[PDB]
RNA sequence: AAGUAACUUAAGGAUAAGAAAUCAACAGAGAUAUUAUGAGUAUUGGUGAGAGAAAAUAAUAAAGGUCUAAUAAGUAUUAU
RNA sequence: AAGUAAUUAAUAUUAGUAAAACAAUAAGUUAUAAAUAAAUAGAAUAAUAUAUAUAUAUAAAAAAAUAUAUAUUU
RNA sequence: AUAAUAAUAAUAUGGUAAUAGAACAUUUAAUGAUAAUAUAUAUUAGUUAUUAAUUAAUAUAUGUAUUAAUUAAAUAGAGAA
């Protein structure tokens, strides 16, 4: 008899396209492990990460003046007995009009929260997986992997726009025009974008400077789970995607067995 | 070979510049005014006839010697026999075991 | 931060999931009583459930 | 797949490319997903209105 | 739409804290759990204050003393070593000894070790590993089990600094360029323990010069 | 050991969406060291003892049914599975028995 | 409670400390300052209320050692 | 106009990992062996306590208390 | 083997101190269409087993919600000093 008839092996790869930046024309297929782009949607782990990032990002500038930091003399306003009115001490008591705030907090208030490293790594992969499942993840690669479709001459091979610094023309330059038509052709003008890049791409930030309110560029070792989930269209270099995958891979020992 | 001038740590370099190994330094305490005066040993002033503290304290002597050992520079450093201190193997071998341990 | 109560730490010792203590009454004035009866006054006893809640508070790191 | 997208004028998610294995599946998916919106603009998809009827 | 608007914690990982003094029907009304009057109502009193009766931390006599010279040793039963071998996790080259360094590296003993590990024998009857072991000490039953399986055991003396060098020597090599020498025992009780063949001490089993130096001084 | 193998290195059945994994199928992954993921937990102050199975990818329900068919001594109502994390919980201590069944194939 | 509040005195952009008559244990480290583990740990208390290190390992840190003394006496030490 | 915050400790639920966990630079912490004031002592010589470890005692047992074992170490 | 709703039989549903469970109003932060044929506030009359939100009419402001909903926090609720 079969002990476990419904047991089988899981797939361990998913297909992610590699394209060029100015035009998202496919170049090649780069297999990617299922743990980093095709993982079940577990919202709880994302919830743990999003609040964790939200807590560590706070400033905590609240600082109401307590009855000790309120500047009034420590003298009994009125004698204890015989005055006919309610008993009162110094004029800093919270119950009075100008008195301080009871249980007042003092800046810098602390709101830091901590999470296990493994949980954070899992949450990060679940964020990429959700973006990839929804078909919102674009990979811009080449120059390091086999190419089965030639790169267009006009288009580059990384998240950067060239000729954006030769602004000795008119009030505009080529970099902006390329970006604007890129936004229009793919119908992502007013939508939120995230550009994860290997190194500082001065061209992309310069071109996307007009759209601060919706377009953001972040490096490899700065992207957070909030920014990936927030963005409706994530563009990430293949080199960055590999770096994120290694930084958030489920470590495994020998695990030798028969 | 001169290009390993900077390889040595600062202390070992500074010692060599102050006390070049060309000059032979006496293994015993002598007059402070004498050239062959060991910086690691208490020398005696000739006029006041009173002992002087060693120029290099025992921690600084130990540091420079330890760096010297790590880089094969042994004979160039001035002798330390009369410093009543032995380092590593020489200490381990020629060690006067305690009277309590023995008996 | 919370500090262990030394007076308790010197009289109580952790043993398993409870605490161990000595017996009180056999330090002086023992002559005249049967030795076999007095045997119950020597040795150690285990913390009673009544005060176990206190002991954990007194010795938090135990 | 590149030829299908380049000549069709649309773009297919990478996930569908991995899962679908026959050209029949590709035609069935494209016919059941992109066509209903393309023919009827009112029957479109709004990101701000995912759970829409 | 962004998933940030639909995230929700896992069920059971969140409750609502009890608000105090914010309504009668709230269940924690004017008194807010304090009760009616009393010191505890508008004051704080030590939770372990007995009311003046001789407290439970004064009735009984102070007992025992702390051995500042104690040398606590980690624990490693023979069952674990066999289990590691059965699970194929003891990567020991032939002729190699299972010392502290290998135990830490191979995961046999985890966490900080300050003084050493003592090998006990919980699964002696199942132990059939002919490898050669080395630890701070071992139980007599473990010695028998180790030798029954054609193995051997020796007890070595490591000082805290010596043990540290023996555990991660590469640290000393990269820092001082020299692995510090092991320290010979200087306590009588340690010399006595490691000079016993019953405990398999290294001084007696390898006949180190220390005993010879002791012998030559004793008879002089 | 690259995390991204060559396009030629991968084959058809290693691509998500093939070999109908998610239907009528379940896989249980061993721990980091290589031991089965069956653990005992004492809850509510040690009074309640339960057994848990973790690292389950696929259909938990059928794995529960398959285990039930192999250990009929455990009552029907003792099994319970959480869907949020895909964990099968047994109201008793059956770590030994479950490990014996699981290792038969996994 | 606390060498805290308060009063008095003196100086600089900072001041204080700083290159062992230091730690440690038969093996060794190599100035000073701040933070974490060590550690609520040894230690101490009308053995009450309570108080509580050091070694060692890490992080910030700067080129971080260097003579300016004729090598230090009513000084160390002892009694109080 | 009134149960707040900081530094710690113990319990309960869920989540991650799991005979390991956090953290990685080392170090540390907890769990993995129970005892004794403490010491150089520490769990089936062949199976369920009638065996074994520790504490009192002994030559060793019995006696009292706690703990350990019936493809897979908790 | 579940969730929602509806049926049949049975049991229970006063409550101070106290314990446990679940919800509503206001404000802030993250995500977040729509728009003067709308939005906010106030009065009156209706609806929903109703501390709330809604329909209509009236009045005033705004070319306009930190709007619905899920989380995270409270200077988060006053006939009682
Ligand atoms: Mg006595
Ligand atoms: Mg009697
Ligand atoms: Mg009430
Ligand atoms: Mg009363
Ligand atoms: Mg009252
Ligand atoms: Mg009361
Ligand atoms: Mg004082
Ligand atoms: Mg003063
Ligand atoms: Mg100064
Ligand atoms: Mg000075
Ligand atoms: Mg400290
Ligand atoms: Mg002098
Ligand atoms: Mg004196
Ligand atoms: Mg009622
Ligand atoms: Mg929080
Ligand atoms: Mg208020
Ligand atoms: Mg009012
Ligand atoms: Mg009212």
């Amino acid at each position: 008899l079969n002990p476990l008839p419904n047991a089988a092996i899981p797939p361990k790869y998913a297909l992610v396209t590699v394209r060029s930046f100015p035009s998202l024309e496919p170049l090649t297929f780069v297999p990617v492990p299922t743990s980093t782009v095709a993982a079940p949607l577990r919202r709880d782990i994302l919830w743990r990460a999003v609040v964790y990032e939200n807590d560590n990002r706070r400033v905590g500038a609240s600082n109401p003046p307590g009855r000790s930091e309120n500047g009034f003399s420590r003298r009994k306003l009125m004698p204890q007995k015989g005055s006919g009115r309610a008993r009162v001490g110094d004029a800093n008591s919270p119950t009075r009009h100008n008195g301080g705030r009871a249980l007042a907090r003092t800046a810098p208030n602390d709101y830091t929260t901590e999470l296990p490293s493994k949980v954070y790594s899992m949450a990060f992969n679940n964020a990429l997986s959700h973006q990839y499942k929804s078909g919102k993840l674009f990979v811009i690669g080449g120059e390091k992997v086999d190419l089965i479709s030639p790169t267009p001459e006009l288009d580059l091979n990384r998240l950067d726009l060239v000729n954006t610094n030769t602004v000795e023309g008119k009030e505009i330059f080529e970099g902006e025009v390329i970006f604007r038509k890129f936004l229009e052709e793919f119908q992502l003008k007013g939508k939120r974008l995230l550009f994860i890049t290997d190194k500082t791409r001065e061209g992309l930030i310069k071109s996307s400077d007009p759209y601060k309110q919706k377009v953001d560029v972040i490096q490899k070792e700065l992207v957070e789970v909030n920014d990936i989930l927030r963005a409706q269209a994530v563009f990430i270099e293949l080199e960055a995607l590999e770096y994120l995958a290694m930084a958030h891979q489920k470590e495994i020992l020998h695990s030798v067995s028969n | 070979y001169k290009q390993y001038f900077d390889s040595l740590p600062l202390k070992l370099k500074s010692f060599f510049q102050r006390y070049p190994p060309s000059i032979k330094y006496s293994p015993v305490s002598t007059s402070t005014k004498a050239i062959n005066a060991n910086p690691f040993l208490p020398n005696k002033h000739p006029v006041t006839q009173r002992f002087h503290d060693p120029k290099y304290s025992l921690r600084r002597m130990s540091d420079v010697y330890k760096l010297a050992l790590r880089y094969g520079v042994e004979e160039f450093l001035p002798p330390i026999e009369n410093t009543k201190k032995l380092f590593f193997e020489e200490k381990y071998n020629k060690k006067t075991l305690m009277k309590g341990v023995l008996l | 931060l919370m500090k262990t109560h030394k007076g308790t730490a010197k009289r109580w010792r952790r043993t398993g999931n409870t605490f161990k203590r000595g017996i009180a009454g056999r330090k002086h004035g023992n002559i005249g009583w049967s030795h076999r009866s007095l045997k119950a006054l020597t040795g150690r006893k285990i913390a009673h459930p009544a005060y176990s809640k206190h002991l954990k508070r007194l010795l938090p790191y135990h | 797949t590149k030829f299908l997208q380049s000549k069709s004028g649309y773009l297919i998610p990478d996930y569908e490319l991995t899962t679908l294995s026959t050209p029949l599946q590709f035609k069935r998916y494209i016919k059941e997903k992109i066509l209903p919106s393309a023919n009827d603009p009112k029957l479109a998809y709004k990101e701000a209105e995912p759970n829409a009827i | 739409v962004s998933i940030l608007g639909q995230l929700k914690p896992s069920d059971g990982s969140t409750k609502s804290f009890k608000r105090l003094g914010r309504g009668p029907s709230s269940g924690l009304g004017k008194t807010s759990g304090r009760g009616q009057k009393g010191q505890k109502a508008r004051g704080k009193v030590k939770s372990w204050f007995e009311g003046g009766q001789t407290p439970i931390y004064k009735l009984f006599p102070k007992i025992g003393f702390t051995n500042v010279g104690a040398k606590p040793l980690k624990e490693l039963n023979l069952k674990r070593i066999q289990w590691f071998h059965d699970k194929n996790r003891l990567h020991l080259q032939p002729g190699e000894v299972l010392d502290m360094n290998k135990m830490r590296k191979l995961g046999l003993v985890t966490g900080p070790i300050k003084y050493g590990v003592k090998i006990l024998a919980s699964g002696k009857f199942h132990y059939n590993l002919p490898i050669a072991l080395e630890a701070s000490r071992a139980s007599a039953k473990a010695i028998a089990a180790i030798e029954k399986a054609g193995g051997k055991f020796t007890a070595r003396y490591y000082t805290p600094l010596g043990l540290r060098a023996h555990l991660n020597p590469q640290w000393f090599l990269e820092k001082r360029g020299r692995v510090p020498l092991q320290a010979r025992p200087t306590k009588r009780r340690d010399i006595d323990f490691y000079s016993k063949e019953e405990k398999r001490g290294y001084l007696v089993m390898e006949k180190d010069k220390l005993l010879q130096d002791i012998k030559e001084a004793q008879n002089k | 050991a690259p995390i991204f193998p060559k396009l030629e290195d991968v084959k058809m059945h290693e691509l998500i969406g093939n070999n109908n994994f998610g239907k009528k199928t379940y896989y249980v992954e061993r721990s980091r060291t290589g031991n089965l993921p069956v653990y005992s937990a004492y809850k509510n102050g040690g009074n309640k003892i339960i057994t848990e199975i973790r690292k389950i990818e696929g259909d938990v329900i059928q794995l529960r049914n398959d285990l039930q068919e192999q250990l009929p001594f455990i009552p029907k109502k003792s099994w319970s599975v959480v869907m949020q994390s895909k964990k099968i919980i047994i109201k008793g201590n059956a770590v030994e028995a479950v490990k014996r069944v699981l290792t038969k194939k996994f």
